[PDB]
This record gives structure tokens, C-alpha cells and sequence, in this order.
RNA sequence: GAAAUUGUUGAAAGGGAAGGGCAUUUGAUCAGACA
RNA sequence: AGAACUGGCGAUGCGGGAUGAACCGAACGUAGAGUUAAGGUGCCGGAAUACACGCUCAUCAGACACCACAAAAGGUGUUAG
RNA sequence: GCCCUGAAAAUGGAUGGCGCUCAAGCGUGUUACCUAUACUCUACCGUCAGGGUUGAUAUGAUGCCCUGACGAGUAGGCAGGCGUGGAGGUCAGUGACGAAGCCUAGACCGUAAGGUCGGGUCGAACGGCCUCUAGUGCAGAUCUUGGUGGUAGUAGCAAAUA
RNA sequence: UUUGCUCCACACAAUAUAGAUGGAUACGAAUAAGGCGUCCUUGUGGCGUCGCUGAACCAUAGCAGGCUAGCAACGGUGCACUUGGCGGAAAGGCCUUGGGUGCUUGCUGGCGAAUUGCAAUGUCAUUUUGCGUGGGGAUAAAUCAUUUGUAUACGACUUAGA
């Protein structure tokens, strides 16, 4: 099994934001910026890339984290990961 | 500008060093015989280090001679360079070590005359 | 030479190496096998314990 | 042992005051060279008769050519030969075009089914089966049948180079 | 046009050797589209260039070549033994080398 | 002769093809082997398979790992068969290995490019007919592979686009025959086949 | 003011020792003969 | 473990038998060219995936003297008598 | 005859390995081909042998010249040589304008023991040749004395209340 | 940290090379059977034909291929551009449109080549890198220290800090 490629949201998190980094405070923070920016043109890009996922692709999986803030612990940073999704049909999930 | 001779032909110009010479520093490199009795390079295995013998020695002809063409003569001082004034041709005068270097222009000078030929004609050549 | 007395082994062959874990998230090895005729959903969940 | 001739070999004891003229015996002898030939003789004549090689003479050592070399012939041969634990008398019948062929493949057939050697083999009889249906080899009398045909299914050519561009083709 | 060779292209295989000894004076050349020692006897004689780069420039190149000749054929299949100026530096084994056809005889 | 030589796996006996492979390299002639699961051994599949299993015993009882190493994919099965053949702990040895390249199925460059084959180990020259055979594939998937379904896909699906290939191709050869036969009977044409053309 | 053994500088090699033999590539280095 | 005759090893490398004191070939000055021995020529590995006739299919086949083992007894496997 | 049953052992493993099945297996035949310090021919070394040659006015008569054969080697014998302290003779030998010693993947002679040079360092003595003489040549002896390592910035420096 | 990075273009320098020297030239499947052409009722179909090796096919003439003219064709091909489409197994490449431009040995002309001295690879490939210039583009983070304890012998791990 091999990745094919993924595809992100728009807005993410500080919360996810910042588990792509080890420095949070020093940091400018420019985690998916440029990649925020592919919306911008009509939608273009990020289309043809939901678009190749349909084409080709024997599994699916979604990009989640959790919302650490809304727990007692300390930790600010949170949990990211891969969960596989099973309702039916390789088109009808990426949809979804 | 020597005698004319064949091709000097040396069979075996790789130093026949010590066995083991390259392994404890105790051991100079200079041939020495094995005479123990287990012994793989008395006993001559293939892929040993080969020992002196009659074999290699060289030609009755070119023996001696250096590759110019002349034996070598050690030479101290003019009388010395002066008994090879009748074989330019066959020997060459090598000044010896200890000669000054005040000496050495007066012998230089003097092979020349002779045509002399002389091997090392820099030592302590104040330059 | 042999024994003596026989007993079981200690502790089980498949849990080496007995290894600090590359990560405090422990992986996610298999999913469910997949029918394709039920509605979309996710297959696991996060939380903390 | 190899590529063979047949010898007729002609003997006899050596001459003596008493007995001058001996009576002469002759064998044909399937060997390669004429010195194998001759050795094979007194092999033989002195399990027949009182005589030793050094006591008796060759007389004549001739080869014999086979008489119709591009006819065909069913030949029944008779054989003795040595096992591991006995010894055995034996008949083949072998079909070529020459009796010295015909040794050939016998020596061959003894080999491999019977795994003896040339020192271990007697050939008795090598003689034209005249008629057919006195064949008795049935490997023999199924190449006899009329107006006989057959195929040779499965065809291998022989590549000349390692690589090859097509895949190859056993029809034929 | 496109090809300018005028040599035939070859094969450094191994030195001259016995199971366990070789010997780098002899090596052992398999000569492209030679099958045969019958077919090869045609090259006893030929010349041949192993050609090499190096980066100090020398007599005007950053190309030298190490000179030889076929001297028998080898075995039954075509292949050739030959001896060089220098014998051939064993890292060679398997890479090309090149055949000429002079000395002439056609 | 080429630059590489591509040889389709199918049909060929593993010995004999690592046998000439091996040779090959070794003599400096790039190799990739495809569709390696389409290989052949002599032996019918259970005989082959108990041959696997004893190999797969063998191991460093002190710690397996730097025992020997048991690989299941057809291409390397054929790669051991190889590798034996070549003295691979020499540089020289190293060098040749270097040049060859093992596939299960046919991926990109290669599918576009020619593959050619090696008669004396094309199995269907070489077993004679009656004598059992085993197709790597079937005995690499017992041993443990895990992808014999998923190349039989892409395979199938390859299978397809070069069926068409051909057709087109097989189409245009069809017109060119066809010119060169409007031109028959010319001068020219009756010119070359004098000379053999 | 040797050697074992050490520091620095320069150069080189190193996939479970190193060192050695025949041979040649490559780098460095150098004798001789020519006139 | 102890004798007989010879030949060897010990005191001896070289080629072969993967390996090995004694087997096979052959005994050694330094080297060029040729030819061979014993033993080999699918690939490792120099050398025919050579020719030819049979035989053998083994759910622990077999594969070369010394040599690194197998026996009585059995088979309606198959071959030739 | 080949094959199969008869056929049970301890780390995982050996027709040398890969692998081979109209063989790359078993029996037998026929050619070709690979390659030993062996055989043939040639050069060169050395050993032994047989000849030739005192004739000066030039140089080795233990010489020079022709020729033929041979060459393994422990213990062991003998021979020709290499090297060191010191002694007689000699070269009217080298040397403060640098002896001796020491350093040097620079040069050259010898099959070798070794010999010679260059360059650096050094500071007072030293060598070639014919002879004489011995406390005369080292890798070992759990060798003698002295010096030096890896081990290793390691074991450790924790009893007696602070 | 004294003007740094990246893609494109040529330029200079180095550096290296397991080994260019016309072209890796694409069904599948079967082998006791197939490929191709053709017809048809489209089928396990009729008829024809081929194999017996790639000994092929394609390319191939011109200062290592110079400078030039014309004709017959309207074909081939190189290069950069542009149209539509395909390929995710490692797609990173394939096909198609249209104008441009070079070459054309399809045929027919003019000019050139010597002295590289009778051979000497006689140098025509492609690898990695370094440094200037200037045509696009981009404007971070990790670590130490501090800190948490879901972690810990030390390192490591895991939190937190404009
Ligand atoms: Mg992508
Ligand atoms: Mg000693
Ligand atoms: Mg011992
Ligand atoms: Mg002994
Ligand atoms: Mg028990
Ligand atoms: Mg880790
Ligand atoms: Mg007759
Ligand atoms: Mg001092
Ligand atoms: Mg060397
Ligand atoms: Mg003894
Ligand atoms: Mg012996
Ligand atoms: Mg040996
Ligand atoms: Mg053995
Ligand atoms: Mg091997
Ligand atoms: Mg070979
Ligand atoms: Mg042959
Ligand atoms: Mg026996
Ligand atoms: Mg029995
Ligand atoms: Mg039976
Ligand atoms: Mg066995
Ligand atoms: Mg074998
Ligand atoms: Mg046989
Ligand atoms: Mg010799
Ligand atoms: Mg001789
Ligand atoms: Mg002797
Ligand atoms: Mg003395
Ligand atoms: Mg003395
Ligand atoms: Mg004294
Ligand atoms: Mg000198
Ligand atoms: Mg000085
Ligand atoms: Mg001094
Ligand atoms: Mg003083
Ligand atoms: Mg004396
Ligand atoms: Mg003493
Ligand atoms: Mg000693
Ligand atoms: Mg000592
Ligand atoms: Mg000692
Ligand atoms: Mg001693
Ligand atoms: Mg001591
Ligand atoms: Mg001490
Ligand atoms: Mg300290
Ligand atoms: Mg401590
Ligand atoms: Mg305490
Ligand atoms: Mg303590
Ligand atoms: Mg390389
Ligand atoms: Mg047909
Ligand atoms: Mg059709
Ligand atoms: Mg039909
Ligand atoms: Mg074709
Ligand atoms: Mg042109
Ligand atoms: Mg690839
Ligand atoms: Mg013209
Ligand atoms: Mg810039």
C-alpha cells in the first residue's frame, strides 16, 4: 500500500497547527500558509488532487486531531492521525 | 657513453625483505633465513614471500653495471679519480661521502679534463 | 542435558523486542475489513484515558 | 568400447617336429582397432583350446565389409553376459544396416539396461533374420507394418544465440 | 554518417587461468558476433585498443589507450586470448575494448 | 548487442535462466528479467514447495536475524537462484549484480520497451513434454508473498492497453504492406531484389 | 639525542581485524641515456 | 594392537581430490613460447547448456576412486531378459 | 537394471555452493576444449665435467676460451662469502672548508649477508686493501636491566550518624 | 556570521566514470499448436498463406560530414512553439492539432579538402561539484539552556515558554 497524495483543509487549528513544531513560542507560525493559498484560484488544484484521490485510490483515509483544549490537561498540543473510512465507494467517501 | 652492451636485464629489482619484517617492528627488513621447522615460507606454500637463490643472479655481461653503462668506482681525491684515465669509457668515479666540498671542485674539475665521467656531481655543491 | 522437570517457558516470543515504543501514540495496525454497503463513517476514534 | 570393425582372425599353434601343419581356427571379431582384434582372439581360443599366445600364431587378420550397407536388415543377436551376481545367456533383436552397427547399439543397449561393461560381454551370434515373422522382438516387428508413417510431434530447434526475439514454435 | 567505427567492439573477460591461479599476462577476449574458433582465426593478428579517460591531461588528451594484439583463439566458442603492452588492469573485466582490422589481409 | 536486455520471466526455467543471466552481467551486459512470477521450476508444485520449506528452516539459533533471510517474492527467489551464481562477496561480484534488475509483472519503462527471451531455458524447449512443472507465483503466494492478486490486476489491466497498441500497430503494418505493393514491379524494386532485397 | 610510545600538520584507505604474493590502472615521486 | 615385501609421509613445495601429512598426477635454479598429466568444461570457474544410444520421476531422487557408510527382506512402478 | 519401501537423534546446513529432471542424474560410446613448478625448444645464473691456451711487446694462470649435462630438501657435513671490537703492514687514505653517529615510502650496485651516494641533523675524530686476533652478529630462553603501551580518564576514591 | 537560498539560461573552472561509439525495435495466449491476410453465418467458423530463427527490421553516402545552386515533390525529419487527449505499478512518459523554421542523399549542378607527411583512440560521451555575473521565485526552523513527568541510569522520550 503506498500514499498517493493528501489533501488538506483550508483553516486548521492552532491546535494541530502546532504538533508541526517543536518551537511554538520562537516560531513565525507559517505552517500551511502557502498551502491556505490553493483555495484562493476558483478551488483549481485542490480539485484535481480530491479529483485524482477518485480516480485511482484502493483505500481512504481522513485527517483527524483532537481537541486537546477542551480537556484538563496541560499539554497544548494535539493529536493528529489517520483513520481509515469504510461507508461505501471510493468516490462516496472522499465526498464525505 | 659507455661500452657498448645489452639490454641490462635485472630479473628481480623487488627488495627480498625478512619474513615478518612487516610485522613486529623487533624485526628488521634486512633477508634473513627461516629455519624453524613448521614454517610456511621455508616450506615454499604458494602465495609466500620468495627467498634469495642462485636463480636470480644476473648476467656475467651486465653485472655491475648501473644505467649509464659504467661500473662505479669510489673515489677520494684526485690520484684516486686519475686511475680512470684509461676507462672513461667502462667506469664512473662516485666521490666518496666524506670528501669536502672544497675537494670535490678540484676532483670535479679534474674529471672533466679527463672526461671523466662522475655520478654525483652535486654533493655539497655551494650553490 | 535435559531438564529435569519440565515447565512452560517465561513470558511470550510475540511481544519482543521488549523495546521503548517508537511513539506515545501506539499505530493503528488494521482496520476493519471493509463492506462498501453501508453509510461513511469513521473506523476509530481519540481520545484520553 | 568404441567404434567398431569386424575382423575375421585367423590362428594356430605354433609348428613342431611332429606336428607340422596345425589345424587353423578362425573367429570373426568385433573390435576398433586390429591390435584390440587380435587380443580378443586368443581371449577367446583359450577358452576352447589348449593354446596360449605364446605358444600358437597369428596367421591372417582381415576385415570384413558389410555386404548391402545401404539396405536394411533385422538382425537377432545372441549375447552372454556377467551380472552383479550371475551370469546369463540372452537375445536381442536389433534392426539396422550393417552388423557392425548393429554391435554398436548392442554394446550401447547393454550398457544401459543392463549396466555391463565390454569386458563383461560375450557377443555368440550376429546373424540376418531372413524372412520377417521369424522377428520376435515386438521393438522390432512395429517398424515392419505396411505403408508405415508417423509423425514427430513436439519440434525443438536449436537457438544458436542466448537471446531470442519471437518465442518459439513447436509445430512440424 | 552516424557510424564512423572501423573496429569491431569486444570484451574484457578474465585473465589466462586455472581454477585457483590466474595469470595476468594472457587475458581473454570475447569478440562481438565471433562464434566459433574457426570464425575467429580471422582475427588472430588484429590489434587492439583497450581506450580509457583520466583526468591529467598528458601528451595533450585526457584519453589514453592501452595497446595490444589476438595471439589464439580460446576454447570453442569464439573466444580470443591476447597480450598488451602492459597487461590489462582488472577492473577491466567485462567492460569493452576495441578490435582493428589491420594488420590487413583482404 | 543492446544497452539492456529485457527478458520476460514467463516460461523459463529458474536455473537456467539465473544460469545465463548470471554470465550475462558478468561479461558486463545489463539485464532486467520481467514477470518473474511467471517463472517456471521442474518438479511439480509439492516438491518445490517442501524444497522452500526446508530452506526455510535453516536460521542462526542464537538470533535469527543475522541468520539467512528467507524472501517469498518470485523476483527474488529467482534472485538467490542468481546471486549463487555470481561470487558476490568481490567488488568484481558486486559490480555485476548491479546491472540486473528482477520484476514481478511488467511496470514502467519497461512495458513500452521489447523483452526478448532465453531459448535454452525456455521450459517449453526444454522439459520434456509429460515431466511436472511449478509456476513461481503459485509458490511464492504458499510461502508467504502477499501481492500474487494484486500484480494478476495490474497485469490484466496492462494486458489490456497493449492489446490495443498492437491493433493499431498490426493496422498500420496492414498500409504499409500495402504501399510496398504499389511499388512492386517498379524498377527499383526489381533492382533490390536482385541484390537480395 | 635511535626505538617503543605520543601530540599537531599534510596526504590516503577503511560494510565483522590488519598485514603479505604475482600482476596492472591511477596518484605522487625520481634515476639514466640522449644531444 | 603386532609382523612381510615394496612404495611413500616424516625431511616436500607444485597441479588435482572443495577442504585435508601419506591418495592421483608430478618432484622445484631465474624466465619466454609451446604441449600435456591427474582432474575438468550450465553458472560460481579457465573450458561444448557438444554429439550419440538407452535408463530413471523419488510427499526426505541422484550425482564419481581413496571418502566421509547402510543390510536382510519386499513392490501388479518401469525396463530389458 | 533404475526407482520406491525396508531407513530413528539431538544449534540451522550442506552432491564444495547455486541449482539441474528427453539433466547440469545413472550406464556407455565419439570428438573437441581448459591447465602443473612436469615434457619439448630458447635466453640468463650457478654446480659438476671434458677440451684449448704462458708467447711476448699490457691489465686477473686461483686466469682466459670452447663444449655437455645437471639444480627438491629437515637433522646434519663441508665450501665460498657478508658484518663488528681490537693488532702488524700499507694508501705520504678522509676530516672543523665538518670525522663519527643519528634521520630520509630520494638514488645506485649485489641472488643475499650487505655495500655505495644525495639531503637533513651533528660536532672530532674515522675509513679502504693484505694480514693478525676474539668477550664477534639475536626475535624468542615464564631470558637480564632499563624504558613504553593497549587496558583507561576505566576499577575506583561508599565502614566509623553531619 | 558580512548578501544568503531556489528553479531556468551560458560561462569559467574542477571532478569523476564497473566502461556510448547507427537504433533496448512494446499484443496476448498456445506449444499434441500458432501468426498474418481475407470472406462470412462473427464461430472452438470457411478459404489462403507463413515458420525451418534477429543471417531480421529500421537507419546508413556529404570537412565527425564544409560552402553553395536548381529541379521533381507536398513526402520525410530535426528543433522550439501551440490544439486536444492518454497514462498512478515506479504514471514523469505516449498520442494528437496547427502555423513556424532548419535539413533532406528523391534527382541534377558549382566550390572545398593535400603537408595530420605509410599507423599511433588521435580526443566528438555523461557524472558530481565549486564560483562569478542576471532572467524568474521564495522569506524558515532545529538545537543548547530553561521547563513538565504520561519519560528517564546517562543520552533518549514527552510537555511548556514573545
Ligand atoms: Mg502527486
Ligand atoms: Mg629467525
Ligand atoms: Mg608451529
Ligand atoms: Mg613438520
Ligand atoms: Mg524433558
Ligand atoms: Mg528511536
Ligand atoms: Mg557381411
Ligand atoms: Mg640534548
Ligand atoms: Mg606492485
Ligand atoms: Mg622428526
Ligand atoms: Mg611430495
Ligand atoms: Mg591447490
Ligand atoms: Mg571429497
Ligand atoms: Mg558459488
Ligand atoms: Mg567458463
Ligand atoms: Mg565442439
Ligand atoms: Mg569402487
Ligand atoms: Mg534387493
Ligand atoms: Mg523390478
Ligand atoms: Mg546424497
Ligand atoms: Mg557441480
Ligand atoms: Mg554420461
Ligand atoms: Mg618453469
Ligand atoms: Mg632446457
Ligand atoms: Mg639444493
Ligand atoms: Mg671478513
Ligand atoms: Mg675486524
Ligand atoms: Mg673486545
Ligand atoms: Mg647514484
Ligand atoms: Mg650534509
Ligand atoms: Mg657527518
Ligand atoms: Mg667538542
Ligand atoms: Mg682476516
Ligand atoms: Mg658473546
Ligand atoms: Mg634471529
Ligand atoms: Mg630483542
Ligand atoms: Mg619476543
Ligand atoms: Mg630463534
Ligand atoms: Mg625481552
Ligand atoms: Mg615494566
Ligand atoms: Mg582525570
Ligand atoms: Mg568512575
Ligand atoms: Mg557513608
Ligand atoms: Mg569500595
Ligand atoms: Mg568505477
Ligand atoms: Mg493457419
Ligand atoms: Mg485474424
Ligand atoms: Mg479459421
Ligand atoms: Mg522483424
Ligand atoms: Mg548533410
Ligand atoms: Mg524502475
Ligand atoms: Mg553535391
Ligand atoms: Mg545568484
Amino acid at each position: 500500500l503506498r500514499s498517493l497524495t493528501t489533501v488538506w483543509a483550508e483553516h486548521l487549528s492552532d491546535e494541530v497547527k502546532r504538533r508541526f513544531y517543536k518551537n511554538w513560542y520562537k516560531s513565525k507560525k507559517k505552517a500551511f500558509t502557502k498551502y491556505s493559498a490553493k483555495y484562493a484560484q476558483d478551488g483549481a488544484g485542490i480539485e484535481r488532487e480530491l479529483a485524482r484521490i477518485k480516480k485511482y485510490a484502493s483505500v481512504v483515509r481522513v485527517l483527524v486531531h483532537t481537541q486537546i483544549r477542551k480537556t484538563p490537561l496541560a499539554q497544548k498540543k494535539a493529536h493528529l492521525a489517520e483513520i481509515q473510512l469504510n461507508g461505501g465507494s471510493i468516490s462516496e467517501k472522499v465526498d464525505w | 657513453a659507455s661500452l657498448p652492451h645489452p639490454k641490462i636485464v635485472k630479473k628481480h629489482t623487488k627488495k627480498f625483505k625478512r619474513h615478518h619484517s612487516d610485522r613486529y617492528h623487533r624485526v628488521a627488513e634486512n633477508w634473513r633465513k627461516q629455519k624453524g621447522i613448521d614454517s610456511v615460507v621455508r616450506r615454499r606454500f604458494r602465495g609466500n614471500i620468495s627467498q634469495p637463490k642462485i636463480g636470480y643472479g644476473s648476467n656475467k655481461k651486465t653485472k655491475f653495471l648501473s644505467p649509464s653503462g659504467h661500473k662505479t668506482f669510489l673515489v677520494a681525491n684526485v690520484k684516486d679519480l686519475e686511475t680512470l684515465t684509461m676507462h672513461t669509457k667502462t667506469y664512473a668515479a662516485e666521490i666518496a661521502h666524506n670528501i669536502s666540498a672544497k675537494n670535490r671542485v678540484v676532483i670535479l674539475a679534474r674529471a672533466k679534463a679527463l672526461g671523466i665521467k662522475v655520478t654525483n656531481p652535486k654533493g655539497r655543491l655551494a650553490l | 542435558s535435559h531438564r529435569k522437570y519440565e515447565a512452560p517457558r517465561h513470558g511470550h516470543l510475540g511481544f519482543l523486542p521488549r523495546k521503548r515504543a517508537a511513539s506515545i501514540r501506539a499505530r493503528v495496525k488494521a482496520f476493519p475489513k471493509d463492506d462498501r454497503s453501508k453509510p461513511v463513517a469513521l473506523t476509530s476514534f481519540l481520545g484520553y484515558k | 568400447m568404441a567404434h567398431f570393425k569386424e575382423y575375421q582372425v585367423i590362428g594356430r599353434r605354433l609348428p613342431t617336429e611332429s606336428v607340422p601343419e596345425p589345424k587353423l581356427f578362425r573367429m570373426r571379431i568385433f573390435a576398433s582397432n586390429e591390435v584390440i582384434a587380435k587380443s580378443r582372439y586368443w581371449y577367446f581360443l583359450q577358452k576352447l583350446h589348449k593354446v596360449k599366445k605364446a605358444s600358437g600364431e597369428i596367421v591372417s587378420i582381415n576385415q570384413i565389409n558389410e555386404a548391402h550397407p545401404t539396405k536394411v536388415k533385422n538382425f537377432g543377436v545372441w549375447v552372454r553376459y556377467d551380472s552383479r551376481s550371475g551370469t546369463h545367456n540372452m537375445y536381442k533383436e536389433i534392426r539396422d544396416v550393417s552388423r557392425v552397427a548393429a554391435v554398436e547399439t548392442l554394446y550401447q543397449d547393454m550398457a544401459a539396461r543392463h549396466r555391463a561393461r565390454f569386458r563383461s560381454i560375450h557377443i555368440l551370434k550376429v546373424a540376418e533374420i531372413e524372412k520377417t515373422a521369424d522377428v520376435k522382438r515386438q521393438y522390432v516387428k512395429q517398424f515392419l507394418t505396411k505403408d508405415l508413417k508417423f509423425p514427430l510431434p513436439h519440434r525443438v530447434q536449436k537457438s544458436t544465440k542466448t537471446f531470442s526475439y519471437k518465442r518459439p514454435s513447436t509445430f512440424y | 554518417a552516424e557510424s564512423h567505427r572501423l573496429y569491431v567492439k569486444g570484451k574484457h573477460l578474465s585473465y589466462q587461468r586455472s581454477k585457483r591461479v590466474n595469470n595476468p599476462n594472457v587475458s581473454l577476449i570475447k569478440i562481438e558476433g565471433v562464434a566459433t574458433p574457426q570464425d575467429a582465426q580471422f582475427y588472430l593478428g588484429k590489434r587492439i585498443a583497450y581506450v580509457y579517460r583520466a583526468s591529467k591531461e598528458v601528451r595533450g588528451s585526457k584519453i589514453r589507450v592501452m595497446w595490444g594484439k589476438v595471439t589464439r583463439t580460446h576454447g570453442n566458442s569464439g573466444v580470443v586470448r591476447a597480450t598488451f603492452r602492459n597487461n590489462l588492469p582488472a577492473k577491466t573485466f567485462g567492460a569493452s575494448v576495441r578490435i582493428f582490422l589491420y594488420p590487413s589481409n583482404i | 548487442v543492446e544497452p539492456v536486455v529485457v527478458i520476460d520471466g514467463k516460461g523459463h526455467l529458474v536455473g537456467r535462466l539465473a544460469s545465463v543471466v548470471a554470465k550475462q552481467l558478468l561479461n558486463g551486459q545489463k539485464i532486467v528479467v520481467v514477470r518473474a512470477e511467471e517463472l517456471n521450476i521442474s518438479g511439480e508444485f509439492f516438491r518445490n514447495k517442501l524444497k522452500y520449506h526446508d530452506f526455510l528452516r535453516k536460521a542462526t539459533a542464537f538470533n535469527k536475524t543475522r541468520g539467512p533471510f528467507h524472501f517469498r517474492a518470485p523476483s527474488r527467489i529467482f534472485y538467490k537462484a542468481l546471486r549463487g551464481m555470481v561470487s558476490h562477496k568481490t567488488a568484481r561480484g558486486k559490480a555485476a549484480l548491479e546491472r540486473l534488475k528482477v520484476f514481478e509483472g511488467i511496470p514502467p519503462p519497461y512495458d513500452k520497451k521489447k523483452r526478448v527471451v532465453v531459448p535454452q531455458a525456455l521450459r517449453v524447449l526444454r522439459l520434456k513434454p509429460g515431466r511436472k512443472y511449478t509456476t513461481l507465483g503459485k509458490l511464492s503466494t504458499s510461502v508467504g508473498w502477499k501481492y500474487e492478486d494484486v500484480v494478476a490486476k495490474l497485469e490484466a489491466k496492462r494486458k489490456v492497453s497493449s492489446a490495443e497498441y498492437y491493433a493499431k500497430k498490426r493496422a498500420f503494418t496492414k498500409k504499409v504492406a500495402s504501399a510496398n505493393a504499389t511499388a512492386a514491379e517498379s524498377d527499383v524494386a526489381k533492382q533490390l531484389a536482385a541484390l537480395g532485397y
